[PDB]
RNA sequence: GAAAACCCGCUGUUACCCGUACCGUAAACCGACACAGGUGGUUGGGUUGAGUAUACUAAGGCGCUCG
RNA sequence: UGUAGGUAUAAGUAACGAUAAAGGGGGCGAGAACCCCCCUCGCCGAAAGACCAAGGAUUCCUGAUCAACGCUAAUCGGAUCAGGGUUAGUCGGGGCCUAAGGAUAAGCCGAAUGGCGAUCCGAUGGAAGAACCGGUUAAUAUUCCGGUACUGAUA
RNA sequence: UAAGGGCAGACGGUGGAUGCCUAGGCUCUCGGAGGCGAAGAAGGACGUGAUAAGCUGCGAAAAGCUGCGGGAAUCGGCACAUACGAAUUGAUCCGCAGAUAUCCGAAUGGGGCAACCCGUCAGGCCCCUGACACAUGAAUUUUCAUGAGCGAACGCGGGGAACUGAAACAUCUCAUUACCCGUAGGAGAAGAAAACAAGUGAUUCCCUCAGUAGUGGCGAGCGAACGGGGAUUAGCCCAAACCGGCUUUGAGUCGGGGUAAUAGCUUCGUAGAUAUAGGAGAACCUACUGGAAAGUAUGGCCGAAGAGCAUGAAAGCUGCGUAUCCGACAUAUCCCUGAGUAGCGCGGGACACGAAUCCUGUGUGAAUGGCGGGGCCCAUCCCGUAAGGCUAAAUACUCCCGAGAGACCGAUAGUGAACCAGU
């Protein structure tokens, strides 16, 4: 249950491929960390466990309504 | 006793002839077995009219 | 109604002849003896000294049908020998 | 299911060894379908001496569709139907001659 | 000579017992299974 | 060359529950058997002996379920 | 070298399971090498005697029965049927405590099912408060009976 | 002389073949119903009878208790039984509604080797008892409803083989199968065009198109769609622009419920019936054979009834029934336009397709008539309007209940199980 709170990404099931063509199984992993953030609106510290892509929205929308829409999407619980 | 007897009681008496009832039971079923009776369908006869008295207390205290 | 007969028996009728204070009773397998006791004294109107009891589990027989054999068993009891004040009897 | 004969009626064997001998009845056996005549189906039972012994001589049942109901009023052995003259209750009536069975 | 099978009630429970089987999902398999089957013994609890 | 509870200084009335039969170096347990096998602990008299070895023998138990 | 059931052949043959051993007199009985009583003989005797535990579960005692079971017969039996039999304040266990280990809390890990993780459970260990001499059953006895005591609560 | 032996016949023994029989199976059809459980389940333990209970039923009120409706003489369950009682003042039995319902088990006061051990608090009895409460997680505000577990098949989702085929084998196949896990409902899923196509117009299912187009160590193999014919037919609701009210925050930005209105082109200024008990329900004599007629032969009768089962042999007229008609006290059922988005690079997957469409682990990233699609890429043309949601019918299945059927079996057959069988 690594998965992340605020996009809801988890790992993917796929292949790799050899040069002949053989085909074997294997996982695509999240780019998945805990990072501590400054919540400004209530001015305090969460530790979030978010991957980067997470981070790409938190930087591009701000902390507080990525929370809110993650809430609302029920990926953060 | 019958069911329109036992039903046309005060739920006081009803209530002592209840206790006086299961004493005499116990007694007649503890005398059977050392003396066999002749007519041992008394003793069904007073675990059926047992059975009711405490139906009919069970009905009055419910409804 | 934990006592179910009385105990009919030689060595009861032994007993009863020589202390003649004494009486066995069989009775349900989980009543313990101060019920037992209280039990005796409803019953039978008496004081009631001391109580010994054991526990006997049921035989086990066979059935037999017009084909073959059933294995069942007989139901458990408690024996309850029970001493009545010097005075009294059942 | 109620049946066409019962206990204290007088029936006719319509069919058997017994045919056409009249009787009352003792005894019905409704889970076999089967009823007791008097005087009729005698058999001889050797019992060993228990609660002297001997051969008694007793009655043997008589399936129940082999008796009919006699008529009373020429005892001919008639059918049966049920109908409500007797203040709107459910009565016997013979089919020969129409009048009721007491 | 000594053969495989040593009695004891202590281990025979712990190892078979009812309560033993429902500990994990894999014994609640096993006693589902034995009661689509209809055994009249579930378990070796049930033995005497 | 365990631990914790625990334990130190800081005159009547009563007495609850379960086991208790029987086999248990075995004909009753484990070996398909009334199977020459296996089964933890205690006690184990007298003479002889270093001995709980050996031989004989009390108490006790047996003569091994075809002649 | 097919399957189930039944029946043959080898054949009245192999074998009847430790070479510790038996003889006689009475009894009961339709029937006795084998059952019951007595005398004599032999075997074990740090056991093949007496006890605790595990395991078994009525096999214990008595009366009937000898069909099946007992490697022979059986009047006998750990066999069949019925009846009877195990008595605790002081014996043993449990109630109390913890070990290995196990299940979990706060937390951690992880497609799912789940895996870890210090208080609880868990004896094979620690604590247990407290007697006896005599009698007594066909079968129980430190448990029942009579004497001498002890120990814990409670008013 | 036959000690013994051979062959045949007769009669026996053993054994249980065969023939005949059976409600025990098998496969289906039609109609319902599609769950049970913290108000304590499925499945068990222990009890319960006049006489031991092996099944059955029931639960300390224990083969059972109460009321209403039906009905009329026996009844007190079964494994070949006697006793003793109940019952026309209406037992037993059937339909509907109630009462009681020990212990274990999700088990839920704490433990535990299932059916046991040990407790706390409030009362009541009186060291011991009977009756209360005392789990955990999620909405929720400590009051409250909900959940946990089990269970046929059908549905959806998360993981996911190998033997095998290719006459070896690795791409490929077996197969998005087996299996494991999670989770619904009476069905589920899908569904109202950023669609197909080169005019049609939402989904689903059947017949064709068609073993075609394609795909493929172009091997073994895999394998559509458009169109046509049918079953069924159904379309709607938000977000914003905008109009008002409130709280908070720095005339103004948010967050709330209300209104306004959402697009191939807009907007804004039924109660009777049915079901679950029941009531009536036609018509036969004589002789023969026989242990016994229902058989045979005469002679009659009914038929909206000549289905069947039973009866001492094969019955329209002996019994239960059948055709037909009647019947319920309850209880159930019926200006604005969706952003980490479209698109793009790398690695993969699903699509019939083994690299156009759709999906995404990783890294990036717009537009507001624009954008997307028509099998690589550009231009014209045509079609549509993504990044919000809901939706019946036609479709799949049978643990169960009811009514039926078979050129299906007849005891080594048919289910493993016709009987003591998951014994
Ligand atoms: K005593
Ligand atoms: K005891
Ligand atoms: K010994
Ligand atoms: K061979
Ligand atoms: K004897
Ligand atoms: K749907
Ligand atoms: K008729
Ligand atoms: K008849
Ligand atoms: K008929
Ligand atoms: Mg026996
Ligand atoms: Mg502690
Ligand atoms: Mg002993
Ligand atoms: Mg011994
Ligand atoms: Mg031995
Ligand atoms: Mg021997
Ligand atoms: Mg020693
Ligand atoms: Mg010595
Ligand atoms: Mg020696
Ligand atoms: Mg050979
Ligand atoms: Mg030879
Ligand atoms: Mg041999
Ligand atoms: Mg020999
Ligand atoms: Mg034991
Ligand atoms: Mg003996
Ligand atoms: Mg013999
Ligand atoms: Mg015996
Ligand atoms: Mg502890
Ligand atoms: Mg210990
Ligand atoms: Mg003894
Ligand atoms: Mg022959
Ligand atoms: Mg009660
Ligand atoms: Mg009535
Ligand atoms: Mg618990
Ligand atoms: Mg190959
Ligand atoms: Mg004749
Ligand atoms: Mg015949
Ligand atoms: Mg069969
Ligand atoms: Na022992
Ligand atoms: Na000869
Ligand atoms: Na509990
Ligand atoms: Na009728």
């Amino acid at each position: 249950s690594k998965i992340c709170q605020i996009t809801g990404k988890k790992a993917m099931v796929g292949n790799n491929v050899s040069h002949s063509k053989r085909r074997t199984k294997r996982v695509f992993d999240v780019n998945l960390f805990r990072k501590k953030f400054y919540w400004v609106e209530q001015d305090c510290w969460v530790v979030l466990r978010i991957s980067a892509a997470g981070l790409r929205l938190i930087n591009k929308i701000g902390l507080d309504a990525a929370i809110k829409r993650a809430a609302e999407k029920g990926f953060l619980n | 006793m019958k069911i329109a007897e036992i039903k046309e009681l005060a739920t006081k008496e009803l209530q002592e002839r209840l206790d006086a009832e299961v004493a005499a039971y116990d007694q007649m079923r503890i005398n059977h077995a050392v003396s066999p009776l002749d007519s041992p369908a008394k003793l069904k006869h007073q675990r059926r009219m047992i059975a009711q008295m405490k139906t009919v207390l069970r009905q009055r205290e419910l409804n | 109604g934990i006592i179910i007969k009385p105990i009919i028996s030689e060595k009861m009728t032994a007993v009863t002849e020589k202390m003649s204070e004494r009486y066995g009773f069989r009775v349900s397998p989980n009543a313990n003896k101060i019920e037992i006791k209280k039990a005796v004294e409803a019953m039978y109107n008496v004081k009631v000294e001391d109580v010994n009891t054991m526990r006997y589990d049921g035989k086990r027989k066979n059935r037999y049908t017009k084909s073959g054999l059933i294995r069942g068993k007989e139901a458990s009891f408690k024996k309850a020998i029970v001493t009545l004040k010097k005075g009294e009897t059942i | 299911s109620k049946l066409h004969i019962k206990k204290g009626d007088t029936v006719m064997v319509i069919s058997g060894e017994d045919k056409g001998h009249s009787g009352r009845v003792l005894e019905v056996l409704v889970k076999e379908q089967r009823a007791i005549v008097e005087g009729l189906n005698m058999i001889k039972k050797h019992a060993k001496p228990s609660a002297q012994g001997g051969i008694i001589s007793k009655e043997a049942p008589i399936h129940i569709s082999n008796l009919n109901v006699v008529d009373p009023k020429t005892g001919k052995a008639t059918r049966i139907g049920r109908r409500l003259n007797e203040n709107g209750k459910l009565v016997r009536y013979a089919k020969k001659s129409g009048e009721e069975i007491k | 000579m000594k053969r495989t099978y040593q009695p004891s009630n202590r281990k025979r429970l712990n190892k078979h017992g009812f309560r033993s089987r429902m500990a994990t999902a894999n014994g609640r398999r096993v006693l589902a299974a034995r009661r689509a089957k209809g055994r009249a013994k579930l378990t070796v609890s049930d033995e005497f």
